[PDB]
RNA sequence: AACAUGU
RNA sequence: CGCGGGGUGGAGCAGCCUGGUAGCUCGUCGGGCUCAUAACCCGAAGGUCGUCGGUUCAAAUCCGGCCCCCGCAACCA
RNA sequence: UCUGAUCGUAUUGGGCAUCUAACCUCGAACCCUGAAUCGGGUUUAGGGACAGUGCCUGGCGGGUAGUUUAACUGGGGCGGUUGCCUCCUAAAAUGUAACGGAGGCGCCCAAAGGUUCCCUCAACCUGGACGGCAAUCAGGUGGCGAGUGUAAAUGCACAAGGGAGCUUGACUGCGAGACUUACAAGUCAAGCAGGGACGAAAGUCGGGAUUAGUGAUCCGGCACCCCCGAGUGGAAGGGGUG
RNA sequence: UACUAAAAACACAGGUCCGUGCGAAGUCGCAAGACGAUGUAUACGGACUGACGCCUGCCCGGUGCUGGAAGGUUAAGAGGACCCGUUAACCCGCAAGGGUGAAGCGGAGAAUUUAAGCCCCAGUAAACGGCGGUGGUAACUAUAACCAUCCUAAGGUAGCG
RNA sequence: GGGAUGAGCUGUGGGUAGGGGUGAAAGGCCAAUCAAACUCCGUGAUAGCUGGUUCUCCCCGAAAUGCAUUUAGGUGCAGCGUUGCGUGGUUCACCGCGGAGGUAGAGCUACUGGAUGGCCGAUGGGUUACUGACGUCAGCCAAACUCCGA
RNA sequence: GCCGCAGCGAAAGCGAGUCUGAAUAGGGCGACCCACACGCGCAUACGCGCGUGUGAAUAGUGGCGUGUUCUGGACCCGAA
RNA sequence: AAUAUAUAGGGUGCGGGAGGGAACGCGGGGAAGUGAAACAUCUCAGUACCCGUAGGAGGAGAAAACAAUUGUGAUUCCGCA
């Protein structure tokens, strides 16, 4: 069994945080890992060596021969033309320039010598048919209806968050290399693509690697655990069940093992400070091993934990959003037609719906970033805001962290209250030195700490919360949802995350179209358990995507 | 048996004037060697990176004052 | 915090300075312009990983 | 399963 | 004298080398329960962080300067 | 013939069980043996591919062996200190000791470096929405009492201090001649050439207003140059410059 | 303690704990052998108290000793993908060079497989060891039987001073 | 003065050997020697430490400081002695001229601090019999104060 | 055989030069006779280049002495 | 012999060995003081000492050797390098 990718005593750390420190790992074809840990262990920065973007500070991490990578990373890149244009960068990529040079040579030969060229038009038609790209049209016809992408004449900036999954997930899956590198697959999609990409990446020769947070996605595709902690990969078998005990498990034996060692100290401590008598001499081994141990207490310091306390505002009202039979629609498509709901004080509502559906327009219609078609949408005297876009201005890649929640100023508003802006920062996390990190260096789940940091500064009392559940890990996931239990006015939750809506939800907004509607939703009082059974009373074949 | 933390100093630097006036120097010679410019270049002396005054001519240093700052030439 | 980098030319790939720069500060490579004795022309340099 | 006291 | 801990609400202690938001138990104060007092339940008030002089945007914390309290060494003739 | 499951022969290792023939027996009897609680042999009764021993290998190891365990010091110990920068001691050049008197340093800055151009501060006084001793504004007076990334001295208002434009000289090949110095080191340097930055030019720039922010040699790592290449062509390893 | 120390030191009879199932454990030996003992757990050896009388409290966190074997970590041996050196041949060519490179022999060798130990989970103090602070409170005063709080593996009981 | 039928005292012959013996345990004893016996050999061990080192005259003539040191009672290089060969007044004294200085002294409404007594009086304390800032008129002080200055 | 006979350079090598360097730039190390007429683009006089000298001033090596040094017990005596 | 073939052991007759010697030789075992201004690698040194075994000498000795592509042609020992 010839392997995919080999690490030789590979370490790769940025200063005092480490990510590898000697690791030496074979990946070999037909393995299926799923890669977790928390935030911050390094995640993201492994896949990026893997992918030959980033270089580690020593050992030798080198690839197999031939074996092409295709990585996705966290926030996907697109270009700037069609759809259809733009799965050919990738998957077709190499291989349309050969197509796009045969029917070059189909009309320059014939004017032109025919002994040189004859050749030419020659092994561009011994790499047709190994490969087979006689019928490369339809081959992209196939991959499209497969992920169930947006029509291909269309730019790809008035896209949705899930259908600029849906074109990137698209473009690594016509290359087939022989290591996958997925980091976050399942952001922004519906119930129905992760559903596809299980059963797609079941049957799929060659290695794939996958960082999830979540744990119904990887037990579905992953059956080998790879995990990150403070340096050391600690590779085993099982089903994220069992990764939850046994990292419970090392911090159970290390907490009571630093604490042994405390001990230790202080009747060492009270040695050398005890003063030394006649002629006798205070040893000075005994002082050489507690200036070592002193100093293996000092790299042990692991626990920094805030929870995520959202500022409570103003007293609201009885009216909170009314909203008066609503249509929205770009075109000829229709994504609200005739909706009638009121939102209630002191409640959780989510919002529930597949891909490209209207989701996020029906979040600017309530902040008056869009504008009803017809109807009215109806806010109230009592009623302050709060809530910032992903597109419109949401980060500057050069300031660092502390510069964009605050803008260069030392205490900040979060509301009637003045409280210093370093001492709002790390109650998000962002500790010590670490709040001169700029936004490009930030990672995914530091990228939705930073995105909450500036839409829970504006001290509303309506929060209106896009994806929340984005990036997060387990801990600090029930932290946000403790805080959305604790608030005291209305909060409004678009998700995907089933088992995050099914925890804290009241009320349930659903779309329900169907075929001759397309562009009707629902409005129900009460949580996300009680409105999968009240569906069933009102009221499939895997795509290929290859041959 | 008090012991006091006030031991340590540092070495001493040979600061001062090292070429006085009216004496023959060949170019390139160091003529004042200080901290800041308490001496400042006239003609025919450059200053240095850390204040040297050295020469750019050889001839006779001459000292003279230069509205208020005093100075140090070369005459040819 | 200040770690010491090697700059390298973008045409030859000589490795022909060593600087310092802050970690946190310029998170990035850095690009300069210095002179490659190997080439005899002032060319871009960057750092090296 | 609760339950001490009385110028 | 010399070392090296310590001073935080009326009493006891966290927080401190990991600078930003002063906390925990009892006690005090007002209301309940009881025939009444306890116990228990509810709501509150209370601190120049020993004093004063330095860095920082910001000090109970970091660093000096003094004032008390506690512990330990003072061995060889 | 691919991916996956399954069956079958041949082969080859790992456990477990049984066997006896290597090996083991201070169980027994007989013989050399005339005198033998030694030793060897024969047969028997048991153990058995284990144990024991060889070579390789991890652990454990004051049981034993060889040794180390600094100096200054108002005797030694205890306490303190050890290199580097700044001032007083220092007796008007330099230098100068003490367990003499005060502080710092083991960095920081991608501009807080280079260049061209422009500007002057603190404090005080009068008027002014929220505005207070003091935010920002306007006008008088003000020659250095502010400021200098960082201790202190020497300096700096001509600014080396406050602001803006473009940029990488925080260079490569050298360096006559000097300061300091036991040696080893440490420090300054006009100017010539390549190739650049800024400036209309003259010109200035081999990092920072200056002096602290550091470590000899050996042995190794890396990139580059293709210098030697143990019969010859290669390579191993050495060599040069960074 | 011949030769400045005859005692309160050592021994002792009694006590307990641990080791030993039999050419035993322990000891002298490189080994054969020997002692133990021509003894066989009421015997033999190692440790610590020291007739006798009344007694011998609490602590298993530390460090040992005994047992366990889930999990982590871990040697040689087995295994020998890939990579590098050399070159038959081939390709561009100036055959002054450059590139690709089978088989073979060598260099350096990864995944995988693998015991004790150590970390780990338990018991053990007649195992080496350890057995707390500050403040209030009663008929004049005084002292607290009593209470508050912080901490530990547990806070020095009987008796004595 | 203690034991003196007992764990007694003694004779003759025998066994245990040096990191070993033996020890009712004192580091005791092992040939007048024991925190590792004695004797030959390695061997003329080594000692930054102490002692000693022998005949004469003639010329010149020091140092006890600097830097470094597992260094401080030792040593290396310098400094100072002598001698061979080079150089030849370049050394030093005195007089004349050209130069930098911040001690002694003095000064402080020239700065940073200290500081006596008057006058005015911001604040603070009980309409103000106490506090006395900042200014101001005379008299002062300083190694880390200097407009000056031998 | 040794020392002298030519050096420079890490070395291939080149050689009264050679190494660094892009350098007919500068340096490092090494060679290199005016006190003397003439000839000598020459220069008021003085030298440069270059024949003849006015027939310039060099030099090493081996023996035996002496001073110090190296390896030996190394000036002699002395431990535990 | 036990035990059958037989061997261990036993009988008789012939030959040989043992131990000493001042040095030198060969093969095997193998220190420490000392030098490194301490010391462990290293040195002292395969020295001192010990064990086996000789000979008048001993060991080595007739190329599975060197060389550099021309050549020398068993070993020992002295001089150089
Ligand atoms: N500016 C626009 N012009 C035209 N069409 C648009 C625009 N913005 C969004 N759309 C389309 O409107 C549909 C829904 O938009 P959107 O609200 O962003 O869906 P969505 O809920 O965000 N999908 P998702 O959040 O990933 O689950 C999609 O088909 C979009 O392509
Ligand atoms: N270039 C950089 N310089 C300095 N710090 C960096 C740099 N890149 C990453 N980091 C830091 O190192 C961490 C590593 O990111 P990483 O953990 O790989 O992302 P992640 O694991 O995917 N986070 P998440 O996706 O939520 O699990 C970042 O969170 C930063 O704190
Ligand atoms: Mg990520
Ligand atoms: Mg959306
Ligand atoms: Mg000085
Ligand atoms: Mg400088
Ligand atoms: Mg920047
Ligand atoms: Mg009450
Ligand atoms: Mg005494
Ligand atoms: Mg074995
Ligand atoms: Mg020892
Ligand atoms: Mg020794
Ligand atoms: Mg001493
Ligand atoms: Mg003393
Ligand atoms: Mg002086
Ligand atoms: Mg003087
Ligand atoms: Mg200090
Ligand atoms: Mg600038
Ligand atoms: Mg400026
Ligand atoms: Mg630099
Ligand atoms: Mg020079
Ligand atoms: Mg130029
Ligand atoms: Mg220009
Ligand atoms: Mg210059
Ligand atoms: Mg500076
Ligand atoms: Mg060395
Ligand atoms: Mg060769
Ligand atoms: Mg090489
Ligand atoms: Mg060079
Ligand atoms: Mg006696
Ligand atoms: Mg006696
Ligand atoms: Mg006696
Ligand atoms: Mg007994
Ligand atoms: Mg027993
Ligand atoms: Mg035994
Ligand atoms: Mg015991
Ligand atoms: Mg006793
Ligand atoms: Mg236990
Ligand atoms: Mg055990
Ligand atoms: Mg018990
Ligand atoms: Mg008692
Ligand atoms: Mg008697
Ligand atoms: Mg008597
Ligand atoms: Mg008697
Ligand atoms: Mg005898
Ligand atoms: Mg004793
Ligand atoms: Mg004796
Ligand atoms: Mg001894
Ligand atoms: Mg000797
Ligand atoms: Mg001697
Ligand atoms: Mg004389
Ligand atoms: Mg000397
Ligand atoms: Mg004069
Ligand atoms: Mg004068
Ligand atoms: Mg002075
Ligand atoms: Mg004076
Ligand atoms: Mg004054
Ligand atoms: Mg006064
Ligand atoms: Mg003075
Ligand atoms: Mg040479
Ligand atoms: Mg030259
Ligand atoms: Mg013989
Ligand atoms: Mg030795
Ligand atoms: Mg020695
Ligand atoms: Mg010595
Ligand atoms: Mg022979
Ligand atoms: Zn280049």
């Amino acid at each position: 069994a010839e392997f995919i990718y080999t690490m030789k005593k590979v370490r790769k750390a940025h200063g005092d945080k480490v990510i590898l420190d000697d690791v030496t790992l074979s990946f070999y074809p037909g393995a299926k890992i799923g890669v977790v840990g928390p935030n911050g262990a390094g995640k993201s920065s492994v896949l990026r060596i893997m992918a030959g973007l980033d270089k580690p500070n020593n050992g030798d991490a080198f690839l197999a021969t031939g074996a092409t990578v295709g990585i996705l990373q966290q926030e996907p890149p697109l270009n700037e033309d069609k759809t259809v244009r733009g799965n050919v960068e990738e998957g077709m990529g190499d291989i349309k320039i050969k197509l796009d040079r045969f029917n070059e040579v189909a009309e320059l030969m014939a004017t032109d010598y025919t002994d040189e060229l004859m050749e030419e038009m020659g092994r561009l038609q011994e790499e047709l048919d190994h490969a087979d790209a006689w019928d490369l049209d339809a081959q992209l016809e196939q991959a499209m209806d497969a992920l169930r992408c947006p029509p291909a004449d269309e730019p790809v900036t008035n896209l949705s968050g899930g259908e600029r999954r849906r074109v990137a997930l698209c473009k690594l899956l016509l290359s087939k290399p022989d290591l996958l590198l997925l980091d976050e697959p399942t952001n922004h999609l519906d119930a129905e693509s992760v559903q596809w990409l299980e059963q797609h990446l079941a049957s799929y020769p060659g290695a794939i690697l996958a960082v999830t947070h979540d744990r119904y996605f990887l037990d579905n595709v992953a059956e080998w655990i790879l995990e990150l902690d403070r340096g050391r990969a600690y590779p085993y078998e099982g089903n994220y069940s069992t990764y939850l005990e046994k990292k419970a498990e090392r911090l159970a034996v290390q907490g009571r093992k630093d604490a042994k060692l405390q001990k230790r100290l202080t009747e060492e401590l009270a040695w050398v400070r005890s003063g030394a008598k006649a002629r006798q001499a205070k040893s000075k081994a005994r002082l050489q091993r507690y200036e070592e141990m002193a100093a293996e207490a000092e790299k042990t310091r692991k626990l920094d934990f805030e929870e995520i306390q959202i500022p409570v505002g103003p007293r609201l009202g009885n009216v909170v959003v009314e909203v008066d039979h609503l249509d929205k629609g770009y075109d000829g498509r229709a994504l609200i037609k005739d909706l009638s709901f009121s939102l209630p004080r002191n409640g959780i509502v989510g919002v529930i719906g597949p891909n490209g559906v209207g989701k996020t327009t029906l979040f600017k219609t309530i902040v008056g970033l869009e504008t009803p078609d017809s109807g009215s949408v109806k806010v109230g005297e009592t009623v302050k805001l709060s809530y910032v876009d992903q597109a419109r201005a949401g980060i500057d890649p050069r300031k660092t962290v502390w510069e964009v929640v605050s803008d260069g100023l030392d205490y900040i508003q979060v509301g009637q209250t003045e409280v210093p802006s370093r001492a709002y920062v790390s109650a998000f996390g962002f500790k010590g030195p670490d709040q001169q990190k700029p936004a490009g260096v930030l990672s995914g789940g530091e990228r939705n700490r930073l995105n909450l940091a500036l839409t829970l500064k504006q001290g509303g009392n309506l929060i209106l919360l896009d994806e929340p559940t984005n990036d997060l890990d387990v801990e600090t996931l029930g932290s946000l949802e403790n805080a959305l239990l604790n608030f005291p006015g209305c909060a409004v939750v678009i998700s995907h995350d089933r088992w995050f809506l099914d925890r804290t939800c009241t009320h349930i907004l659903a779309w329900e179209g169907d075929d001759d509607n397309e562009a009707k939703w629902f409005w129900f009082e009460g949580n996300f358990g009680a409105y999968e059974e009240n569906k069933v009373e009102r009221l499939v074949t895997h795509r290929k995507l290859t041959r | 048996a008090s012991s006091s933390r006030n031991g340590r100093d540092s070495a001493a630097q040979r600061l001062g004037v090292k070429r006085y006036g009216g004496q023959v120097v060949k170019a390139g010679e160091i003529l004042v060697r200080q901290r800041g410019t308490k001496f400042h270049p006239g003609v025919n002396v450059g200053r240095g990176g850390d204040d040297t005054l050295f020469a750019k001519t050889a001839g006779a240093v001459e000292f003279g004052i230069k509205r208020g700052r005093k100075t140090v030439s070369i005459v040819g | 915090v200040r770690p010491k980098i090697t700059l390298a030319c973008e045409v030859c790939k000589h490795r022909n300075y060593i600087t310092k720069k802050n970690r946190r500060n310029d998170p990035d490579r850095l690009e300069l312009k210095k002179f490659c004795p190997n080439c005899g022309k002032h060319q871009a340099h960057r750092e090296t990983r």
